[PDB]
C-alpha cells in the first residue's frame, strides 16, 4: 500500500461493504455424501464481510458442534477473530490457536478469510497455511476442519469450502515456498465441501482481550509467537479509529495557534 | 372560521437590528450637515442636562434602608437616575423599565431591585437565608456576564450570597447551580435550558429576573427575549404565584410597547430617560463616505483616521474600533509609518522629551504582543488574541495615561471597563459567518462601544466618531438620538418558537397556541403598528382582537413543522402532538429544516465519511459558500484531513467539512475568512451532533450512535480517539505526552505499572509519580453481572458497577455521566440503553443496575454490556455476557379458555340464606365464577382459579366457604392474604357476610400466640396473615385446632414471588404436609392473579389439571384500557414535575366525568399533586370541575379536618390520602369519593393495598420511589403495579375501565410486555432457608439430613427448580442434576446452621436442636439475629449496650430512610442520653436505637417516624426476652 492515499480510497470503499452482504452465492457442487456439511449462520457471515477490506485478507477461526442426534452436519456457532494481517494473497495470524471457556464446549472447525479476487482453487497459501496449523495442531482433525473462502465478487460476496486431501496436507507440511506457485502444487490436494447459510440460528463472536484483532496498520507489533486472551464482544471495523492509532497521533501543533481569533463568542451554556 | 395558509418569507424584516422602520430622522438642536468630497460629515454638540428640579437631591447610602446598605461601600453618593428610582425600586413590586442613556449606570438601580428581594428573606439570628429564593439575570453578552459574576461575587459577598454565571452543561452541574443564586447567563442559554427543563427544578423559587440591555429584542437574537419573557408571563398567568420583571434599555421610543411586554404598569412603573442625562455629555462626530469603489475607500477612511487622530495628538486621548482581529495592529503601525513619512511631525505626544514618563513606555519593553515595536513610540495595541495578561498590563497603562493612542476591538468595552476621551469606530461593518456575507455590525455593539466615550472622572465632556457607508450614515443617527424604533424578528423565528412550545406541553392546540402568541412583543407591535407588520387596516377593522391574524399566524407554522416531522397535528382537532424528533429538536435549538435533513439523510448504515457530509448538509450553515480566494488552502486542508470528503468537490458541503476536520485536527488558517467561518461551523456542532446522537440513538441503531458520541467527544476535546487520553488532563506537559504517543503502549496497560514502571517507557523518570496520578484520575468503571432467565422471550440482568478511579473535584466535578447500553448480538441493534450517573459522594460505592432484556428465536452466543462516559474520550468498558450455557425456561401452555356460558344467577345455589348476602348486590355471577362455580361449591376438590386481579375471586372462595358451611355446623376454615392490610380489608366484609347474616363466629388473628390460638377454634372462619400463621402451626403436632381445619384458602398466591413470600410457600406446603399426616383430607383453594405458570403451582398444591382455572388477563369482568407513557427525562425531580401537567390532560381525555384515582412515589407528593391538579385546573378556565355538589354540604364533613391544606383541596372536589391522616379524616375522603361528591383523590402508594374504594381512570405516576440505605431510586415492585392497575374497575356501573401508567424510559417496554401477558412465579424459598429448617427440626419434622431433602420435595421451589434451573443457578436440567442441586442445598444450611451453634450434626447425619435455635424457634425471631447476640452480649453487658445489640436485630432492617434522613437523625441523636461511635445516618439500626431512646425519654417526634417507633416496638419484647434467655 502507498500508506498515504492507498489508505483512503479503500477506506471510503469499505463503508459500503454492508451493500454486499445482501448479495451472497454459495458454491454448488457435487457432494462426497461420506463426508460432513457445514452450516454458517448468517449473521456472523454478514458482520465478518463488514469489518473486512477489499485489499487485504481477513480471517476468522471457526468453532461450532454437531446437532444432536445428527453426527454429519456440523453447524458453526462462533467466530474468533486473532491479532493478524493480511496480504492481498494471504493472511498471516500467530501460531497460538484460541483458548478460552465458552469455546470448551465446541470443536474447531477450521478457519474463514476474504479474498479479494476470486478464484476456483484453494490458494497455495491456504493449502500450506492449513496443513501447517494441523501439523502443529492434534485438536484440529484432518477430516472435520475446513477453509471457507469469502470472495468479492461485483457487488457481492460469494463463498467457496474446501477440505485438505492427505495428499495436500503433505505437501502443506512440507511446502516453504509461499509464491503463487510453488513447487509440486495439486488441485489433488484439496476438495470442495459442502455448505450452507442459515437464518435458523445465530452464531457468535470472540475478540481479543486487550486490543482489537486487526493488526494491518501496525506489522511490526506482530509476532507469530504473540500470545493473546479472548471476550464476548464484536469485532470493530477495519478502519476502525482503534486499529489505526499513528494516523489519530499525527498531530504536531503548538497550543498558541488558539491566540489567533481570541474572540471566543459562544453565549450556549 | 378556516385559517389560510401565509408565506412568512416576504413578512419579516431582513437585516435585522439595522432594521430602521422609520425613514425620517431629527435633529439634534447645533447640529449641521458639511459634506467633503466623497464623504458627508454631520457634526451635533453635547447635550445640556436637566436643571435640578425644585428640592431634589442626591440619596447618599446612609438614608437608604439599613440592610441593603451593606456591599454599597466604596461609593459615597448615588446617581442622579439612581436616586430617582429608588423608591419605586425597594418599595414596590410592581414591574419596572428604565430608559437611559449608555453611562447612567444603569446596574445599581437593578441590583437595588435584587437586594429588595435578598431582603424579603431575612431573619434575626441568621441572615439572608438562601433556599427561599434565586434570581435571573439575563444579560445580552458573554464577557458581561463573565466580569458581571465576577464583580458581583466580590460585592454581595457581605452577605455570603453565592452568585454565578451558568456555563453548565445540563446534568454535571445543576445539582452544583443548586445551591446558587442570583444566576447570570445569556437569553439564549436560559432559553433551551428551560427547553430541558432545568429551569422547571429552579421555578416557583424565582421571584425576580432581571433584562438587561433589553433592546436586543431589535436584534435576530430579539426573539430569544421575546420568547423568555412571553413564557415568563403565560406562565404567571396559570400558577398566580407573580415574581418581578427589572427591564433595562438603551434610550429608544418604543418604550410604552416594552413597557406592555413587560406588563409594566405605565402609572408607577415606567422610567424615561433622554440622552441629556449621560454622565460625560456626548459631542457626536458621523463621517458617511460616498465613495462607490473600495479600492478609493480604503484610502479616503485611513486618510480621515489620520486627520481626526491629528486633532488629538495633543493632550488627549483616542481610541479605535477595528472589527478585525489582525488589523488591530495593522491600523496601529500605519500611524506609526505615517508619522515617520511626516518628517518626524506628530510625534513628541508628551510635554517634553522625558516629560509625560516617555521613560514608562520605553521600560516596558520585553512583551508577548507585537507591542515591543509599538510602545517605544505614543501608542499601543489591545484585544483577546495576543495575550492573556498583557492585556491587564495593556489597561493599566491606560488607565494611568502613558497612552493615548490605543486601538482595539468590540470585545474590549464588553470586557473589563475603561473608557477614553474621544472614541473614534472604523467602519461599522463587519463579517457575519451566520449571514455568510459581511453586514454592518449590531445596535448593542456601537451602543456599547460609543458609550465608552469620556471617562466620568478624569473628562469634562466626551466625544465619539463614526466612520461609516454614507448609506448607512442616517441608521446611526436614529440610534444614538432617540429616533429608532424597538421591533420584533419573532416571525422568523415562528416556527421554531412554537415548536418548543408544544414540546414543553405549553401548548396542546391552535387556541393555546394564539393565547401563547398573544403574549409576544410581535403582537403588540401588531397591534399598534398593523401598517408595518403587514396588516390593512381594514381587515384590522375586521378583527380587532387579531384573532384571525393570530389563528392565521402559527398555521403556517404547524403546516411548517408538520411537514418536517416535528408536530403530528391535523387540521380537524386543531391539536398538536409531539414527536422525539421535535423534542430532540427543541433541546438543541437546531432549525426545523436542519432536523428533517437528518431524519432523510440519517440510515443505520452510515460510515465516518458520510456522517460528516449529513452534519455539512445542515440548514443552519445555508449561507456559507465558498470563496474563490480560499479554494487555494481549502485543497490543502482537504489533503491533510484524515476522513476522506472525497465524496464532494468544492463547494459548501466540503468547506465546511474540511473546516470541522481542522478544528478536530486543531489546524491554524492563513484566510481570515475561513477562520470565522470554522468558528461559526464548530461552535453550532456540539448542538448538531449532539441531537443527530440523540436521534440516532432512539432509534436504536448502535454503530452510529457510537460513531456519533465519540464525534460529540471530538469536538467538545478538540482531538481524534487515535490521541493519548491523558490529553484531555490538560494539567500535562505536551512533549511528555507525545513522547508516550511516540512508542506504542495501549493506553489500559497503564494500570499494571507502578509509579516507576511508567517512566520507564518514555525513560522519563521524573514524571513517573505525576503521570501514575493522571493514569489514576481517568474515570474507570469495572462491571459484574448476574443473569437470570425470566421467560423464554425475556432475561433479566444485574449490573454491578464498581468504581475504579480516584475521584478529584476539580477534574470530575460534582458529578460524572455514563451511558449502559445492551447490544446485539453483532453489536448492531441497542436491545436497551439507560442513562447512568455517578454523584460524587458516591464513588466507590458499586450501584446496582437492574433491567430486562429480549431474546430471539435463533438464541444468540452472547448481548454485549457498553459502559461510556458522556463527556469522556477514549473511556469505555465492554462486557460479554455470554449465552453459551443458558437454558431457557419450558414454554407456557395457554390459559384455559374462557368458556362461553349462561351467566349464573344467585338463584344458584339452594340455600336462601346464602342467596341473601348476594342477590341485593349483583343480579348475576361474572364468566369466570360461572365457570369455577360447579367445581369450587358442587364438588369437594382443591382447585386453584387464576384471573387478573379485579375478577373476583374472593366470592370463589366464599363459595367453597358455604359448602363447609353445608358440611357441618362448626366446621373450621383457614384463610390467608399475603398482605396485613388486604386481610383486615378480607376481615370486614366476612364479618358482616358471615357473622352478621349466618351467626358464623369469624376471627382475624393478631401478633400475640396465646391470644391467637383462643381465637382460632372459637371461629368458623380464621383470617390471617403468613407471619401469624406460621409461628402458630410451626407447632402443629401439639395443637389439635391446627389440625382439625376442613378448609384452608391462600389468596393472592402469585405473591410468593415476591419477599415475604417464602413464609406464604412454608405454610401452604407444611399445610400439605399436615393434610398428608392427619389421614382425613383438607381441601385446599388457591387464588392467584394470571400466571404464566399456573400449572406449577396447581401440581404443587394438589389440584387435578381439570379442576384448574387459569385465565389470560384479557378476562376480566370489565375490560380495562392500559396506556403507558414514558418520559425521557432520568432525573427524578425534573421528571415527576415534567409529568404533572399529563396528569390533568389525562383525566380530561380518558375519565373526563368519571371517578379518579392518582397514585404518587411519596407521603408529601399526594398533596402537591392535589395542588397542580387545581392550580392546572384554573388554566383551562375551567374551575372546580371535580366537585359534584355545592360547598353548603361539605361544611359537615369539613368541621372534622385538622390539615389545612386538605380544606381546600377537598373544596374544589380532590382532596388526597397518606400515612399522617387519621383515620376519621381518611375514612371521610373515601366517603366523599364513593359517594360521588369529589372526582379526584391522590393517593400515596402505600394505600394502594389497603384500599377500600374504586375508580374509573387510573393514573400511576413515576413508577420509582426513594430509598436511604442504598441512596438511590427503586422501581415499584411489579405485583402492586398491577394492584394499582387493578384499582380501576366499577362494574356495577362503567363498560370500561382505565388506566395510564406514566414512567422513566427505562421502565418502559418492561410494563408494555409484562401488564399485559400472564405473569410468571419463581420461589424464594432458596434464599431464605435457615430460619424454616431450624424450626422445622425444633419441631423434630426434620430429624436428620434425609427428612431435609424430603421437606423440600413438597415445596414450590421443588417444583419449579427444573422448570427453570438457570434461575436457582442450576446447571442442568437432569435427575442426578436437581438431586445434587437439593443435596448441596441441605447440606450447606445444615452446615451454616450448625456453625451458628442452632443445631448439632451427628455422624454427619443426624441433627438436633441446640439452645439457640431453640430459642429462635420459640420467639420467631431470625437466626442470625440471635447469633449476632450469641456473640455480643457479654458478662459485663448493661442497658446501653442492650439497646444497641437489640437495635442490629434483623428485624429491624425492615426499618427504611427516607429523603434527606441523613440529617434528620442526626438532629435527634444529638440530643438523645446515649450517643454513638461515628455513627451512620442512612443506616436502619442507629435509626431503631435513636427512635428506641427517643420513646424511653417520651420525646414527642413527628408522626413520620412515630409510627417508626411504634412498629419498632411491636417486636421488641421478643427480641429482649431473647435477650434474657
Amino acid at each position: 500500500f502507498s500508506s498515504k492515499t492507498e489508505w483512503r480510497v479503500r477506506a471510503i470503499s469499505a463503508a459500503n461493504l454492508h451493500l454486499r452482504t445482501n448479495h451472497i452465492y454459495v458454491s454448488s457442487d457435487d457432494i462426497k455424501e461420506t463426508g460432513y456439511t457445514y452450516i454458517l449462520p448468517k449473521n456472523v457471515l454478514k458482520k465478518f464481510i463488514c469489518i473486512s477490506d477489499l485489499r487485504a485478507q481477513i480471517a476468522g477461526y471457526l468453532y461450532g458442534v454437531s446437532p444432536p442426534d445428527n453426527p454429519q452436519v456440523k453447524e458453526i456457532r462462533c467466530i474468533v477473530m486473532v491479532p493478524q494481517w493480511g496480504t492481498h494473497q494471504t493472511v498471516h495470524l500467530p501460531g497460538q490457536l484460541p483458548q478460552h471457556e465458552y469455546l470448551k464446549e465446541m470443536e474447531p472447525l477450521g478457519w474463514i478469510h476474504t479474498q479479494p479476487n476470486e478464484s476456483p482453487q484453494l490458494s497455495p497459501q491456504d493449502v500450506t497455511t492449513h496443513a501447517k496449523i494441523m501439523a502443529d495442531n492434534p485438536s484440529w482433525d484432518g477430516e472435520k476442519t475446513i477453509i471457507i473462502t469469502c470472495s468479492f465478487t461485483p457487488g457481492s460476496c460469494t463463498l467457496t469450502a474446501y477440505k485438505l486431501t492427505p495428499s495436500g496436507y503433505e505437501w502443506g507440511r512440507q511446502n516453504t515456498d509461499k509464491g503463487n506457485n510453488p513447487k509440486g502444487y495439486l488441485p489433488s490436494h484439496y476438495e470442495r465441501v459442502q455448505m450452507l447459510l442459515s437464518d435458523r440460528f445465530l452464531g457468535f463472536f470472540m475478540v481479543p482481550a486487550q486490543s482489537s484483532w486487526n493488526y494491518n496498520f501496525m506489522g511490526v507489533r506482530h509476532d507469530p509467537n504473540m500470545k493473546y486472551e479472548l471476550q464476548l464482544a464484536n469485532p470493530k471495523e477495519f478502519y476502525h479509529e482503534v486499529h489505526r492509532p499513528s494516523h489519530f497521533l499525527n498531530f504536531a501543533l503548538l497550543q498558541e495557534g488558539e491566540v489567533y481569533s481570541a474572540d471566543r463568542e459562544d453565549l450556549y451554556a | 372560521a378556516p385559517r389560510q395558509v401565509l408565506d412568512l418569507e416576504d413578512l419579516v424584516f431582513t437585516q435585522g437590528s439595522h432594521f430602521m422602520a422609520n425613514k425620517r430622522c431629527q435633529l439634534p438642536d447645533g447640529s449641521f450637515r458639511r459634506q467633503r468630497k466623497g464623504y458627508e460629515e454631520v457634526h451635533v454638540p453635547a447635550l445640556k442636562p436637566k436643571p435640578f428640579g425644585s428640592e431634589e437631591q442626591l440619596l447618599p447610602v446612609e438614608k437608604l434602608p439599613k440592610y441593603a446598605q451593606a456591599g454599597f461601600e466604596g461609593f459615597k453618593t448615588l446617581n442622579r437616575i439612581q436616586s430617582k428610582l429608588y423608591r419605586a425600586a425597594l418599595e414596590t413590586d410592581e414591574n419596572l423599565l428604565l430608559c437611559a442613556p449608555t453611562g447612567a449606570g444603569k446596574t445599581n438601580v437593578a441590583l437595588m431591585c435584587m437586594l429588595r428581594e435578598i431582603g424579603k428573606h431575612i431573619n434575626m439570628d441568621g441572615t439572608i437565608n438562601v433556599d427561599d429564593f434565586k434570581i435571573i439575570y439575563i444579560a445580552p453578552m458573554r464577557s458581561l456576564v463573565q466580569e458581571m459574576v465576577g464583580s458581583f461575587g466580590k460585592r454581595l459577598a457581605t452577605y455570603g450570597i453565592t452568585v454565578a454565571e451558568l456555563t453548565g452543561d445540563h446534568q454535571l452541574c445543576k445539582e452544583e447551580i443548586s445551591a446558587t443564586q442570583i444566576i447570570v447567563c445569556t437569553p439564549e442559554k436560559w432559553d433551551i435550558i428551560t427547553r430541558k427543563g432545568g429551569e422547571r427544578t429552579y421555578t416557583q423559587l424565582v421571584r425576580l429576573i432581571i433584562l438587561d440591555e433589553i433592546h436586543l429584542l431589535h436584534d435576530d437574537r430579539g426573539p430569544v427575549l421575546e420568547a423568555l419573557v412571553a413564557r415568563a408571563i403565560r406562565n404567571i398567568e396559570m400558577t398566580q404565584e407573580d415574581v418581578r420583571l427589572i427591564g433595562l434599555s438603551a434610550t429608544l421610543p418604543n418604550y410604552e410597547d416594552v413597557a406592555t411586554f413587560l406588563r409594566v404598569d405605565p402609572a408607577k412603573g415606567l422610567f424615561y430617560f433622554d440622552n441629556s442625562f449621560r454622565p460625560v455629555p456626548l459631542e457626536q462626530t458621523y463621517v458617511g463616505i460616498t465613495e462607490k469603489k473600495a479600492i478609493k475607500r480604503f484610502q479616503i477612511m485611513n486618510e480621515i483616521v489620520y486627520e481626526k487622530i491629528m486633532e488629538h495628538a495633543g493632550k488627549n486621548q483616542v481610541l479605535v474600533f477595528v472589527h478585525s482581529r489582525k488589523e488591530t495592529g495593522k491600523t496601529a503601525r500605519a500611524i506609526r509609518d505615517m508619522c515617520l513619512e511626516k518628517d518626524t511631525l506628530g510625534l513628541f505626544l508628551r510635554e517634553g522629551s522625558a516629560s509625560t514618563e516617555v521613560l514608562r513606555t520605553e521600560a516596558e519593553q520585553c512583551k508577548n504582543l507585537e507591542l515591543k515595536d509599538l510602545l517605544p513610540y505614543g501608542f499601543a495595541i489591545h484585544h483577546a488574541g495576543m495575550t492573556r495578561v498583557d492585556r491587564t498590563l495593556v489597561e493599566d497603562l491606560f488607565a494611568d495615561k502613558h497612552i493615548q493612542v490605543l486601538v482595539s476591538t468590540a470585545t474590549l468595552a464588553w470586557g473589563v471597563n475603561l473608557p477614553a476621551h474621544t472614541v473614534i469606530i472604523k467602519g461599522t461593518q463587519v463579517y457575519s459567518p451566520e449571514k455568510g456575507r459581511w453586514t454592518e455590525l449590531g445596535a448593542l455593539d456601537i451602543l456599547q462601544m460609543l458609550g465608552r466615550a469620556g471617562r466620568p472622572q478624569y473628562d469634562t465632556k466626551g466625544e465619539g466618531i463614526l466612520i461609516t457607508s454614507h448609506g448607512e450614515l442616517q441608521y446611526y443617527l436614529s440610534l444614538l438620538n432617540q429616533q429608532l424604533p424597538i421591533e420584533s424578528q419573532m416571525v422568523s423565528k415562528l416556527p421554531d418558537m412554537l415548536n418548543a412550545e408544544i414540546v414543553l406541553g405549553n401548548v396542546q392546540n391552535a387556541k393555546d397556541a394564539v393565547n401563547w402568541l398573544g403574549y409576544a412583543y410581535l403582537y403588540i407591535r401588531m397591534l399598534r403598528s398593523p401598517t408595518l407588520y403587514g396588516i390593512s387596516h381594514d381587515d384590522l377593522k375586521g378583527d380587532p382582537l387579531l384573532d384571525q391574524r393570530r389563528l392565521d399566524l402559527v398555521h403556517t407554522a404547524a403546516l411548517m413543522l408538520d411537514k418536517n416531522n416535528l408536530v403530528k397535528y391535523d387540521k380537524k382537532t386543531g391539536n398538536f402532538q409531539v414527536t422525539e424528533l421535535g423534542r430532540i429538536a427543541s433541546h438543541y435549538y437546531i432549525t426545523n429544516d436542519t432536523v428533517q435533513t437528518y431524519n432523510q439523510l440519517l440510515k443505520p448504515t452510515l460510515s465516518e465519511i458520510e456522517l460528516f457530509r449529513v452534519f455539512s448538509l445542515s440548514s443552519e450553515f445555508k449561507n456559507i459558500t465558498v470563496r474563490e480566494e480560499e479554494k487555494l488552502e481549502l485543497q490543502k486542508l482537504l489533503e491533510r484531513v484524515p476522513i476522506p470528503v472525497k465524496e464532494s468537490i468544492e463547494e459548501p458541503s466540503a468547506k465546511i467539512n474540511v473546516l470541522l476536520q481542522a478544528f478536530i485536527s486543531q489546524l491554524k488558517l492563513e484566510g481570515f475568512a475561513l477562520m470565522a467561518d470554522m468558528v461559526y461551523v464548530t461552535q453550532s456542532a456540539g448542538r448538531l451532533m449532539r441531537a443527530i446522537f440523540e436521534i440516532v440513538l432512539n432509534r436504536g441503531w448502535a454503530q452510529l450512535t457510537d460513531k456519533t458520541l465519540n464525534l460529540c467527544k471530538m469536538i467538545d476535546k478538540r482531538m481524534w480517539q487515535s490521541m493519548c487520553p491523558l490529553r484531555q488532563f490538560r494539567k500535562l506537559p505536551e512533549e511528555v505526552v507525545k513522547k508516550i504517543e511516540k512508542k506504542n503502549f495501549p493506553f489500559e496497560r497503564l494500570y499494571d505499572l507502578n509509579h516507576n514502571e511508567i517512566g520507564e517507557l518514555i525513560r522519563m523518570p521524573k514524571m513517573g509519580k505525576t503521570i501514575h496520578k493522571y493514569v489514576h484520575l481517568f474515570p474507570k468503571l469495572e462491571l459484574s453481572v448476574h443473569l437470570q432467565p425470566i421467560t423464554r422471550s425475556t432475561l433479566k440482568v444485574e449490573l454491578t458497577i464498581t468504581p475504579d478511579f480516584q475521584w478529584d473535584e476539580k477534574v470530575h466535578g460534582s458529578s460524572e455521566a455514563f451511558w449502559i447500553l445492551v447490544e446485539d448480538v453483532d453489536s448492531e441493534v441497542i436491545l436497551h440503553h439507560e442513562y447512568f450517573l455517578l454523584k460524587a459522594k458516591y464513588a466507590q460505592d458499586e450501584h446496582l443496575i437492574t433491567f430486562f432484556v429480549p431474546v430471539f428465536e435463533p438464541l444468540p452466543p452472547q448481548y454485549f454490556i457498553r459502559v461510556v462516559s458522556d463527556r469522556w474520550l477514549s473511556c469505555e468498558t465492554q462486557l460479554p455476557v455470554s449465552f453459551r450455557h443458558l437454558i431457557l425456561p419450558e414454554k407456557y401452555p395457554p390459559p384455559t379458555e374462557l368458556l362461553d356460558l349462561q351467566p349464573l344467577p344467585v338463584s344458584a345455589l339452594r340455600n336462601s340464606a346464602f342467596e341473601s348476602l348476594y342477590q341485593d348486590k349483583f343480579p348475576f355471577f361474572n364468566p369466570i365464577q360461572t365457570q369455577v362455580f360447579n367445581t369450587v361449591y358442587n364438588s369437594d376438590d382443591n382447585v386453584f382459579v387464576g384471573a387478573p386481579t379485579g375478577s373476583g375471586k374472593t366470592i370463589c372462595a366464599e363459595f367453597a366457604i358455604l359448602r363447609m358451611l353445608l358440611q357441618s355446623s362448626e366446621g373450621r376454615c383457614v384463610y390467608i392474604t399475603p398482605m396485613e392490610a388486604l386481610a383486615e380489608q378480607v376481615y370486614m366484609d366476612w364479618y358482616e357476610k358471615f357473622q352478621d347474616r349466618l351467626n358464623k363466629k369469624v376471627v382475624l388473628l393478631t401478633g400475640e400466640t396465646s391470644t391467637d390460638l383462643k381465637l382460632l377454634g372459637k371461629g368458623n372462619i380464621i383470617i390471617s396473615t403468613p407471619e401469624k400463621w406460621d409461628i402458630l402451626s410451626r407447632r402443629w403436632k401439639q395443637r389439635k385446632n391446627v389440625q382439625n381445619i376442613n378448609l384452608f384458602v391462600v389468596d393472592e398466591v402469585h405473591l410468593i414471588g415476591g419477599e415475604n413470600g417464602p413464609v406464604l410457600e412454608v405454610i401452604c406446603s407444611r399445610m400439605r404436609y399436615i393434610s398428608s399426616q392427619i389421614e382425613r383430607p383438607i381441601r385446599i383453594v388457591a387464588l392467584s392473579s394470571s400466571l404464566s405458570n399456573a400449572k406449577d403451582v396447581a401440581h404443587w398444591l394438589g389440584c387435578s389439571a381439570t379442576s384448574t382455572f387459569n385465565f389470560h388477563p384479557n378476562v376480566r369482568p370489565v375490560p380495562l384500557e392500559l396506556h403507558i407513557q414514558g418520559f425521557n427525562i432520568s432525573h427524578t425531580q425534573t421528571r415527576l414535575l415534567s409529568m404533572a401537567k399529563p396528569v390533568y390532560h389525562a383525566i380530561t381525555k380518558h375519565s373526563p366525568k368519571k371517578p379518579v384515582i392518582v397514585f404518587v412515589p411519596s407521603r408529601k407528593q399526594t398533596r402537591l399533586t392535589a395542588i397542580d391538579i387545581l392550580t392546572t385546573c384554573a388554566a383551562d378556565i375551567q374551575r372546580q370541575r371535580f366537585l359534584h355538589c355545592t360547598e353548603k354540604d361539605l361544611i359537615p364533613y369539613l368541621e372534622k379536618l385538622s390539615d389545612s391544606t386538605l380544606k381546600e383541596t377537598l373544596l374544589n372536589g380532590v382532596g388526597y390520602l397518606h400515612e399522617g391522616l387519621s383515620p376519621m379524616e381518611r375514612r371521610l375522603v373515601e366517603q366523599l369519593f364513593s359517594s360521588g361528591a369529589i372526582q379526584v383523590v391522590v393517593a400515596s402508594r402505600s394505600l394502594c393495598w389497603g384500599m377500600n374504594v374504586a375508580a374509573h381512570l387510573v393514573i400511576i405516576m413515576d413508577t420509582q420511589y426513594y430509598n436511604g440505605k442504598i441512596h438511590a431510586y427503586v422501581d415499584y415492585p411489579i405485583y402492586d403495579v398491577l394492584q394499582m392497575v387493578g384499582h380501576a374497575n366499577r362494574p356495577l356501573q362503567d363498560d370500561e375501565g382505565r388506566c395510564v401508567i406514566m414512567c422513566q424510559g427505562s421502565k418502559k417496554d418492561f410494563f408494555k410486555k409484562f401488564l399485559y401477558e400472564p405473569l410468571p412465579v419463581e420461589s424464594h424459598l432458596d434464599h431464605c432457608m435457615h430460619d424454616h429448617f431450624n424450626a422445622e427440626i425444633v419441631t423434630k419434622t426434620i430429624e436428620n439430613k434425609q427428612d431435609a431433602v424430603d421437606y423440600l420435595t413438597w415445596t414450590f421451589l421443588y417444583r419449579r427448580m427444573t422448570q427453570n434451573p438457570n434461575y436457582y443457578n442450576l446447571q442442568g436440567i437432569s435427575h442426578r442434576h436437581l438431586s445434587d442441586h437439593l443435596s448441596e442445598l441441605v447440606e450447606q444450611t445444615l452446615s451454616d446452621l450448625e456453625q451458628s451453634k442452632c443445631i448439632s450434626i451427628e455422624d454427619e447425619m443426624d441433627v438436633a436442636p441446640l439452645n439457640l435455635g431453640m430459642i429462635a424457634a420459640y420467639y420467631y425471631i431470625n437466626y442470625t439475629t440471635i447469633e449476632l447476640f450469641s456473640m455480643s452480649l457479654n458478662a459485663k453487658t448493661k442497658v446501653r449496650g442492650l439497646i444497641e445489640i437489640i437495635s442490629n436485630a434483623a428485624e429491624y432492617e425492615n426499618i427504611p430512610i427516607r429523603h434527606h434522613e441523613d440529617n434528620l437523625l442526626r438532629q435527634l441523636a444529638q440530643k438523645v442520653p446515649h450517643k454513638l461511635n461515628n455513627p451512620k445516618f442512612n443506616d436502619p439500626h442507629v435509626k431503631t436505637n435513636l427512635l428506641l431512646q427517643a420513646h424511653l425519654s417520651r420525646m414527642q417526634l413527628s408522626a413520620e417516624l412515630q409510627s417508626d417507633t411504634e412498629e419498632i416496638l411491636s417486636k421488641a419484647i421478643r427480641l429482649i426476652q431473647a435477650c434474657v434467655d
